[PDB]
This record gives C-alpha cells, structure tokens and sequence, in this order.
C-alpha cells in the first residue's frame, strides 16, 4: 500500500530527531589537527572522530530522500471514485510536524557542515598518496538552512510542475483548510475567555461529531451513506481510542441524535456501537 | 543563541587567493597552513550585527579554471557576494574585472558585492615583496582596491588576513550590513 508509504518511513523519525540533537560534533578535534598539521597522531583523532558525525549524517540526508519519495508517491496516486484524501492532508501534517524540529535543530548548529566541509576536504588531502557523488548532494543539503522545509517544497513543487493538467489548488487546499480549522480549534472569541489544554482537545472533539451530526441532518445523503464526505467509519475510531469515561456523551450522541444511522443503507459495521 | 535571519553569502576568487582560509579562521578561529583546492565546501555561524540575530549560511566556491560549469549552481538566491583576491597577486587582482564582476552580475545583477582583499599581513613581509619585485611586481595598494571597488559597484571595499585576523571580523559584519 503506498497510503501508509509516509508512516513507514515516519517509523525511524524519533530516531534521526534524537540523533541530530544529540549531535556535539568534532570542532575540538578537527581544530588542532588543523592547528597541528604535521601530528599525525592528532590527524587520527580528528580523522576517526569524523567518521562517526558523517556516517549519521548520510543517515540523516538518506532519510530526507526516502521522506521525498513518500511523498512524492503520496501525491502520485493522487491523479488515479470514493478518493481518501485525508492520506494527503494527515501525513503532510505529520512530516511538516517533524520537518520544523529537524529544521529547528540543524539551523543552529553550524559543526553539521563544519564536520562535513572538514570531511570531504581531507579527503582530497588523502586523494594525494562514503559515494563521492552522494557527499555532494548532502553538502548541498546542510549548506541550506531549512534542508527539509527546502526538500519538500522542491519535491511538492516538482510534482505539480510534472503534473501541469492539475491546478495548484488541488494539493495547496488540504495545506490551507487545515489552516483554517486550526485557527477555529486555537482561537478563542471576545465572549468567552480562553481554553485550556485539556479543553481545546475536548472542544475539538465535540465540534468533529457536532458538524457530523449537524451534516448528516442538513445534507441529503448524510455521513453514514457510502458516497459521504464524513467517512465516519474513521470519525468513530477516533472517538474509541479516547478513555471510555471520555467521549461517552458525543459518542451516544451519534447512536440516537442523527438523522441516518437505523436506515436500511448505513453499514452494519458502522453500526457496530454498543455500551454497558 | 537561538535562531536568526538566514542570509546566504557566497565567496568566489581564484585560487590560493584565501576564500576558504578566511572562513574557516572568521567560524572556527583557526588557520590552516596546508593548501587543497576546494570545488565547492559551506560553513555557518550563528552571529548577532546591530542587534539583530543571523544565521549567516557561507557557500565556499572553487577557484580554479575548471569548474566555471560547476561553480554558478551555487549562486541562485544569494543575498551577498564576497569577490576575494590577495593583495600579493596582481594577476588575482585583475581577474576582479575581467572575470568575476561580469560573472557574477550575469547569473545575480542585483545582489550587493563586498571587494574584499585578502594576504593584507603579506603585504608589509620583505619575504613576501622581495619575491614581487623578483617577478617585477608592485603589491595592490588600497587606492587601486578602493577605484576597482567604485568601478565594479562593490558597496564596501575591504582588506583582511585569515592569518592574523586582522579586520576578518568586519569583513562578514559589513557583508551582513548589506542585507539588513
Ligand atoms: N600568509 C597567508 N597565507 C594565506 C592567507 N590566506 C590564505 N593563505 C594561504 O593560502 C593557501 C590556501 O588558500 P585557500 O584559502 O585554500 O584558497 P581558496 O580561495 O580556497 N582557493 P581554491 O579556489 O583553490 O579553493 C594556504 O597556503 C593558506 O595558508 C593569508 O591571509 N595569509
Ligand atoms: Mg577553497
């Protein structure tokens, strides 16, 4: 399946996050071998101390390229009636979560290239008495400020200019619908005063079944028919992977305030909602 | 030390000019002696000009004759450009109008230069200017830097050596200064 292709590369993102911020570097070591240029024995120590930084490093930039592919594989199957976009909007919000700390951690923290220029330019040294082509693309990487903002954009913007029959809009409207219902979910009006952690996710909550509810009323086909925009199925997974305790007056809520759950075209595993 | 503003700095100059010594002596504080070509090598300090944070993102070029097809893919979305030549190296000196000014206009016409003049502690080095008027050879003054600098459009003309440091902070303050 290429719908979960971003959430099995997303498995290893903990990993290079942990990894790039507990990145010191070998600014001390690549120091005074530079200081010291006739020491072999300090060129060592600097040598065998850069090895470690670049190998995680490569792992770090092969990691940006296999996160490209995902993408770019995400947005592919785009193009091919009953289109699950959620995909595209829910795994562009888990790697744009993780893309700002990864950004965050390299933008400061200047012994990422240190290491890397050190690396490439005493192999040149030794070229006298990891792939070469592969060091070039990385140093292009960390030379940026923003690597991963940089990659995706350029993967994004890649896809729809090989893809011109599609309109912008398309792929741009799940980035600037979340917008907007974020901003409704963290704004807090003039009337009443601000909410709480524990609140706004609450809120959050009530709002998603609320509109259903209100949807399936108001829309002729409603939210249980197979031909919905809701895709409910999902909406109640939700919902019973919260506490029991919690979620108990929305989730009844649906079982008898809607307008479309009892009528003969719903699915009998949507109906599969029971409580003791 | 957080966050900056990212203001990407490329360094073009021909070779043994001192480009990637200057940056590795203004991020580092350290001077290396030993001489190997660079194609193309970045370095980024996190730095604070007028009480304002940067991340001052370095993309260090080659000098050599070689990779002139490979040199301007690091030239898109430049904010400044630093056009290196030692004062010890006339030839370098004239390689400033001839090549790297219509260079570097033709791919980024709009982006500010800063003429910097490298080797400034060789200068004064009757070593250094013996070997000068062995090869019948006279060190580029500060006038001929500063009227190469007005001819070119270059903002600041400045001069500095890796070595000593001696006006290599003022060179990246200055470079900032244009983008601010
Ligand atoms: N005395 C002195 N030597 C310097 C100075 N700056 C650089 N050098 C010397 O210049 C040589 C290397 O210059 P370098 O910075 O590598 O030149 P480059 O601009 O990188 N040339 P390239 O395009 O080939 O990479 C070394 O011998 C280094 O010690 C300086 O200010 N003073
Ligand atoms: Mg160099």
């Amino acid at each position: 399946e290429i719908y979960n292709q971003v959430n099995v590369v997303l498995k290893d993102a903990e990993g290079i996050l942990e990894d790039l911020q507990s990145y010191r570097g070998a600014g001390h070591e690549i120091r005074e071998a530079i200081q010291h240029p006739a020491d072999e024995k300090l060129q060592e120590k600097a040598w065998g101390a850069v090895v470690p930084l670049v190998g995680k490093l490569k792992k770090f930039y092969e990691f940006s390229q296999r996160l490209e592919a995902a993408l770019r594989g995400l947005l592919g199957a785009l193009t091919s009636h009953l289109e699950r976009e959620q995909a595209l909007a829910k795994q562009f919000a888990e790697i744009l979560h993780f893309t700002l700390r990864f950004d965050e951690l390299k933008m400061t923290n200047p012994a990422i290239q240190n290491d890397f220029s050190y690396y490439r330019r005493t192999l040149s040294r030794m070229r006298i008495n990891v792939n070469n082509e592969l060091a070039n693309r990385m140093s292009l990487f960390y030379a940026e400020a923003t690597p991963m903002l940089k990659t995706l954009s350029d993967a994004t913007t890649k896809f729809v200019s090989e893809n011109k029959n599609l309109p912008i809009e398309n792929t741009t409207d799940c980035l600037s619908t979340m917008a907007s219902v974020c901003r409704v979910m963290l704004e807090t009006p003039e009337y009443r005063s601000r909410f709480t952690n524990e609140e706004t996710v609450s809120f959050c909550l009530r709002v998603m079944v609320g509109v259903i509810i209100l949807y399936d009323h108001v829309h002729p086909v409603g939210a249980f028919a197979k031909t919905s925009k809701i895709d409910m199925k999902g909406c109640i997974k939700v919902l019973k992977d919260q506490p029991p305790n919690s979620v108990e007056g929305l989730l009844n809520a649906l079982r008898y305030t809607t307008k479309h759950l009892n009528d003969e075209t719903t699915s009998k595993q949507i109906k599969s909602m029971l409580q003791g | 030390g957080s966050a900056g503003q990212a203001i990407k700095c490329v360094v073009v100059g021909d070779g043994a000019v001192g480009k990637t010594c200057l940056l590795i002596s203004y991020t580092t504080n350290a001077f290396p002696g030993e001489y190997i070509p660079t194609v193309f090598d970045n370095y980024s300090a996190n730095v604070m000009v007028d009480g304002k944070p940067v991340n001052l993102g370095l993309w260090d070029t080659a000098g050599l004759e070689d990779y002139d097809r490979l040199r301007p893919l690091s030239y898109p979305q430049t904010d400044v450009f630093l056009i290196c030549f030692s004062l010890v190296s006339p030839a370098s000196f004239e390689n400033v109008r001839a090549k790297w000014y219509p260079e570097v206009r033709h791919h980024c016409p709009n982006t500010p230069i800063i003429l910097v003049g490298t080797k400034l502690d060789l200068r004064d080095d009757k070593d250094t200017i013996e070997k000068l008027k062995e090869k019948k050879l006279t060190p580029i003054t500060y006038p001929q830097g500063l009227a190469m600098a007005k001819e070119i459009g270059a903002v600041k003309y400045l001069e500095c050596s890796a070595l000593t440091q001696r006006g290599l902070k003022t060179v990246f303050d200055e470079a900032i200064r244009a983008v601010l």
